[PDB]
Formats: C-alpha cells, sequence, structure tokens
C-alpha cells in the first residue's frame, strides 16, 4: 500500500531475506501500489492465484 | 429446452475463464478426455471396424 508504514518496513529492512523482496517490489511490472486498501483486495479477488 | 430461447443449440467447451486449477496432471487429463470425447468416439470406430 502506497504511503503506508508497511511500505516503510520493507524500505528500512536490513535482513537479507527481507532485502531481496524490496528489490523485487521496486522492480515489478506493472506497479503494485494501490489507491486504497480495499482496491488492493479487489485486485486479489480478480488475480487468478 | 424450457428456457426463454427454446430450441436453441450451441457448442459447449471446457471451462476457460477462472477455472481455478493450474492444469493439475490428474485434472487436466480428465477435462481434456471429456471435451475431446475420444472413448465414445473409439466405441463408434470399433463398432464400424
Amino acid at each position: 500500500l502506497d504511503s503506508g508504514s508497511t511500505k516503510e518496513f520493507f524500505r528500512r529492512s536490513k535482513i537479507a531475506v527481507f532485502d531481496k523482496m524490496w528489490t523485487y517490489m521496486r522492480s515489478a511490472e506493472p506497479s503494485v501500489f494501490v489507491r486504497t486498501t480495499a482496491e488492493g483486495v479487489a485486485r486479489v479477488r480478480k488475480s487468478k492465484g | 429446452l424450457e428456457g426463454n430461447f427454446k430450441g436453441l443449440c450451441k457448442q459447449i467447451d471446457h471451462f476457460p475463464e477462472d477455472a481455478d486449477y493450474e492444469a493439475d496432471t490428474a485434472e487436466y487429463f480428465l477435462r481434456a478426455v471429456r471435451a475431446s470425447s475420444i472413448f465414445p468416439i473409439l466405441s463408434v470406430i470399433l463398432l464400424f471396424m
């Protein structure tokens, strides 16, 4: 979620298991930041797994 | 039959939109065997032969 503290955790993450995911999330096409929390939910409901 | 558009026939196909199985090797066979019904066709050909 954009401009949230869950964004800030993977930003400030120091551990190597946590660091490799934020390089994956920054290099993700298309961009996975959503406007509201419920619209990110509706992306999963239409995601197909 | 006994619908609104009675006596109207169309083709049927295996379920193509959000099937929710990622081609399971037991499931993808049994779906393909039913859609291309080779064993009812094989009963036709061996009756003919």
